[PDB]
RNA sequence: CGAUGUCGGCUCAUCACAUCCUGGGGCUGAAGUAGGUCCCAAGGGUAUGGCUGUUCGCCAUUUAAAGUGGUACGCGAGCUGGGUUUAGAACGUCGUGAGACAGUUCGGUCCCUAUCUGCCGUGGGCGCUGGAGAACUGAGGGGGGCUGCUCCUAGUACGAGAGGACCGGAGUGGACGCAUCACUGGUGUUCGGGUUGUCAUGCCAAUGGCACUGCCCGGUAGCUAAAUGCGGAAGAGAUAAGUGCUGAAAGCAUCUAAGCACGAAACUUGCCCCGAGAUGAGUUCUCCCUGACCCUUUAAGGGUCCUGAAGGAACGUUGAAGACGACGACGUUGAUAGGCCGGGUGUGUAAGCGCAGCGAUGCGUUGAGCUAACCGGUACUAAUGAACCGUGAGGCUUAACCU
RNA sequence: AAUUCCUUGUCGGGUAAGUUCCGACCUGCACGAAUGGCGUAAUGAUGGCCAGGCUGUCUCCACCCGAGACUCAGUGAAAU
RNA sequence: ACACAGGUGGUCAGGUAGAGAAUACCAAGGCGCUUGAGAGAACUCGGGUGAAGGAACUAGGCAAAAUGGUGCCGUAACUUC
RNA sequence: AGGACCGAACCGACUAAUGUUGAAAAAUUAGCGGAUGACUUGUGGCUGGGGGUGAAAGGCCAAUCAAACCGGGAGAUAGCU
């Protein structure tokens, strides 16, 4: 979400936690997670999973410790930081299932496949 | 097209059907008495000066009841002026005041801002500070270079230094007119308007649209 | 840090044109008693604007 | 003001039912997908405001898939349109974010109208 | 940078300004006049007429109340029995404020504070 | 050399254009996308990290781009002190040695209360020609000037295919700036509560002091960003590079010599702010003052008595205004501040009593008590009438309008 | 390498990225055996590096509480 | 050089909590430190609290934050045991 | 038992900040090292300047040290300012 901030990760191949190291788009932007699409190096990770410890790739972030703003004011929070891995060139998800409550922000483009592999939006 | 002289209420909340709530300031716009007009003969420019509120009659010094006593007196809290170009108003005081605001869909609001007093240069532009621990003898929030040696040998007439941030006239443009009520008096605007709650604000249709 | 020539005694006193002390010039008439005071003041007898208010 | 409160109190519904926090409630919000929409439920402790007016928020905790969503709501939104009381819980303090920030503990029931 | 506060610090921390208030308001219900500077008179209006009015009701739970300000019990029961009833027709502004003329050892604009409607 | 503090970093910048991006063009070995090169153009913008003291460089990942230089290789009376050139010590090397290295390594005091100039703010005085109270005009001056992605046009033009537009619209972001506190939050030692140790109020109970606000838990107002609104434009005018029309000198040709038409984020405006000390001191509206003499060197005044006007200042109560001045509101014909009343808020069921329990404690009274800077009211307290300053019709010359 | 100029030697590990670090090679400019060589448990306000926790160190500052700075009264310097 | 935040040997050794001559609050006793009053700007000093991130700062985790007691369980490489 | 461990008095001085015309010609604040010993401290003595003393830095010898301070040679000398 910002640089050097550990992240959760959401789906499945995607494995245990993850570093932001870049925040894409823009010139500098500074702290930046919604719906929004992060550069990645992977901390932990599992031995069944598709990707390894150490390798960059992008993800979204679906869950935000410090929110969401929805139009009437309302703010819907988590506890932690999660994302969804993301492939660098087609920036489609690497994992077939997602797990936990993602936010109606991600509903545009891939994201449609994001919430549809989610078990609550 | 002219504009209105009205008061900051303060603001609120305007809940929409579909769950919008957009921010709204609210402005009192009493109406507003045409103390003078002014055109190309007397003057080099056509414009309204007019009024608006009430004074109690014992603030109100000679001059200013004299100039409220020509074309009907009922003194108000101050003096201000509208140019005008190109249509044609009578040149009465208005019954109603937010009329003319009812069919317009964006306004510039000009207020005096909030004053923020002396103000550093961290507060005042966006200064960054500089390291709180690494050294730093007492340098922390204080600006660091102001000039380049001797080659100018002065600071130059525009330099960000400290001094008075706010208490000034100020124009927030494009503002959406969100609800305009003649029988309140009301005009509601979305968004944030300078100044505190009771300040004299200047609305005027936007220029930019 | 320092100066560099002495400052004449013409920029003193041009500094020193505002260190100037303004008087009273209008001192008020309490109306019980006659004496004078300073406005909105005790009339140093104890007098307030008609009334004795402190005994002393 | 005089002039607001006038428009916060035409704006103002009538239909909030009494919350004290530490009580589970039910909240129905409208979501909208396409050009349908539809009543969602989101149920937890509560830690409330208490009543701010036009501008009141209650804050709702859930567990839904294993960690933590904090939500609050505006009370007087149209999107809310049904809070339900469901459990009544007894806790002693107005905001419970040190009853909340650890799991596998549950506020507790009386019912002397808490 | 301070718009609307109320609160003068007097250049002191809080637990000063809250025992010096508590010394001058027991001082102000004893002598039923006292002289101090101007602030210092101004903000013991602020202090001293909220316990005037806590004592226009006798209750245990009042003077105990009135008893937690101010921590003596002659000042309690002085407020209670002599002023009280005696400010119960009164709707606030017991005290008066007399601009008085400026210290000797230092320049301050001194005032006398004294309870509005004197037995004397 | 009777001292001009040296590299790099930080903070703050300002200029040049030999332009990195965006903008406008010519040629292309320019089909389109994407390039190459050159011309014009300085308005705005022009990364974050790993390593190293490093500028630089390499690497990782962005970006529309991560420009080149000047400014004592800008900036130490602004900061640091890692590098470098003090004194300690050691290694390699040289020297018999003391010691030495355009070699390395560990450690190693960075002063200054600003007089003048220059800036950033804010006042006092006088002037502006009778004196005031306002509202303005605008000569000037400053601010702002960035841009990505997606959709439509259109899978169209083009292209064998692959791929893929110009021109023109719409939405949504990034950075930046201004304003604000309605939301979401932070703070909230001036509000409420929990609790530890101890001391005190005779003791129980209840409180209060101190221990960083003792430690915490929340939190009003205000301030605030991370929060939320808005903004950089459109349009003109004159142009640069460039493209032309007509057109001779030169029967042709020719953008040019006469004439005419386009043409960029540069320039002048348009948007925002300051602004008549703009001494070139401007304009408009309104208000107030139209009494007796005396002395006289009269390119002229001075004095006495009577009268203080419009208005201002002072004083007080003060403010979402403020270092102080200044600015704003109010001063009894009064809501200006404090108090008071009612509400709101915020804590969270006070004290006392009764009951249950052996007791800690629980339950009922009781969503109780307390509650700030908030809101709506209320003359209870304080804003006293004098008094002070500022005068008494306002120069000369000329020209018009008047008898 | 407290020793290597070339040099940020080369290879491996750590990191998304490592002129420092650790393990090696030997091409030791210019190690080397009481000017002691190599290793070594424990010890160290010792030098370098990594990680967990932790955080205003930082993104990027915001608010508050005190002492000054500001105003008033009294006293009253200094370098130059 | 000062009515100077420094230095100066020995002796006495209360209560509660505490291992304690630590530390906190108090006894006996002694003081409020020889300029005050306001106001609540920048900036400096000394602190308190911080959303989300958590060393991205920097020469360097400098500084700050953190951990911190008693009893019991349990405890690695290596070792001169 | 221990030039043992933790930690006050006591002895010291590693880091940072403040102070740098200071409260102080080296200190204050927050931490920091030793704290039964090659410890620390009172009183008195002894060592005297090409000399002393030095767990060694050219450190220290009265705020003075690659040769103390005072007086004298002495008005040293100064191709320098």
């Amino acid at each position: 979400i910002q640089e050097q901030t550990m992240l959760n990760v959401a789906d499945n191949s995607g494995a245990r936690r993850v570093m932001c190291i870049k925040v894409l788009g823009g010139s500098h932007r500074r702290y930046a997670g919604v719906g929004d699409i992060i550069k990645i190096t992977i901390k932990e990770a599992i031995p069944r999973g598709k990707v390894k410890k150490g390798d960059v790739l992008k993800a979204v972030v679906v869950r935000t410790k410090k929110g969401v703003r929805r139009p009437d004011g309302s703010v819907i929070r988590f506890d932690g930081n999660a994302c969804v891995l993301l492939n660098n060139n087609s920036e489609q998800p690497i994992g077939t299932r997602i797990f936990g409550p993602v936010t109606r922000e991600l509903r545009s483009e891939k994201f449609m496949k994001i919430i549809s592999l989610a078990p609550e939006v | 097209m002219i504009g209105l002289v009205g008061k900051k209420v303060g603001m609120t909340r305007i809940f929409t059907e579909d769950g919008v709530s957009i921010p709204v300031t609210v402005i009192e716009v009493e109406a507003n008495r045409v103390t003078q007009v002014k055109d190309l003969a007397n003057d080099g420019y056509r414009a309204i000066q007019v009024t608006t509120g009430a004074k109690k009659a014992n603030r109100v010094t000679k001059p200013e009841a004299g100039h409220f006593a020509k074309a009907g007196v009922e003194a108000g809290r101050g003096l201000w002026e509208f140019r005008l170009a190109e249509g044609e108003e009578f040149t009465v005081g208005q019954s109603i005041s937010v009329e003319l605001f009812a069919d317009v869909k964006k306004v510039d609001v000009t207020g005096t801002s909030k004053g923020k007093g002396f103000a550093g240069t961290v507060k005042r532009w966006n200064f960054r500070t500089q390291d709180a621990t690494h050294g730093n003898s007492l340098s922390h929030r204080v600006p660091g270079s102001i000039g380049q040696n001797q080659t100018p040998g002065k600071v130059f007439k525009g330099k960000k230094m400290a001094g008075q941030m706010g208490n000034e006239r100020v124009t927030v443009q494009s503002l959406d007119v969100v609800r305009v009520d003649a029988e309140r008096n009301l005009l509601l605007v979305k968004g944030a308007v300078p100044g505190a709650t009771g300040s004299d604000l200047i609305v005027k249709p936007a220029v930019k649209a | 840090a320092v100066q560099q020539n002495k400052p004449t005694r013409s920029k003193r006193g041009m500094r020193r044109s505002h260190d100037a002390l303004t008087a009273v010039t209008s001192l008020s008439v309490d109306k019980t008693s006659g004496e004078k005071h300073l406005r909105h003041h005790i009339t140093a007898d104890g007098y307030y604007r008609g009334r004795k208010v402190i005994a002393k | 003001s005089n002039i607001i409160k006038q428009l916060e109190q035409e704006q103002m519904k009538q239909d909030v039912p009494s919350f004290r926090p530490g009580d589970t409630v039910e909240v129905k919000v409208w979501v909208v997908e396409g050009s349908k929409k539809r009543l969602q439920a989101f149920e937890g402790v509560v830690i409330a405001i208490r009543n701010r007016g036009l501008h009141s928020a209650f804050t709702v905790r859930k567990i839904s898939n294993g960690e933590g969503v904090e939500r609050v709501f505006q009370t007087h939104s149209p999107v809310v349109d049904s809070i339900s009381v469901k459990r009544r819980g007894a806790v002693r303090k107005a905001k419970l974010y040190y009853l909340r920030e650890r799991t596998g503990k549950a506020a507790r029931i009386k019912e002397r109208l808490n | 940078m301070r718009h609307r506060k109320s609160g003068r610090q007097l250049n002191r921390n809080s637990s000063h300004r809250q025992a010096m208030f508590r010394n001058m308001a027991g001082s102000l219900v004893r002598h039923e006049i006292i002289k101090t500077t101007l602030p210092k008179a101004k903000e013991l209006r602020r202090v001293v007429e909220p316990l005037i009015t806590l004592a226009k009701t006798d209750s245990v739970a009042n003077r105990r109340l009135a008893f937690a300000r101010t921590r003596d019990n002659e000042i309690v029961a002085k407020l209670f029995n002599e002023l009280g009833p005696r400010f119960a027709s009164r709707a606030g502004g017991y005290t008066r404020i007399l601009k008085c003329g400026f210290r000797a050892g230092d320049n301050a604009p001194m005032a006398y504070i004294e309870l509005v409607d004197r037995s004397e």
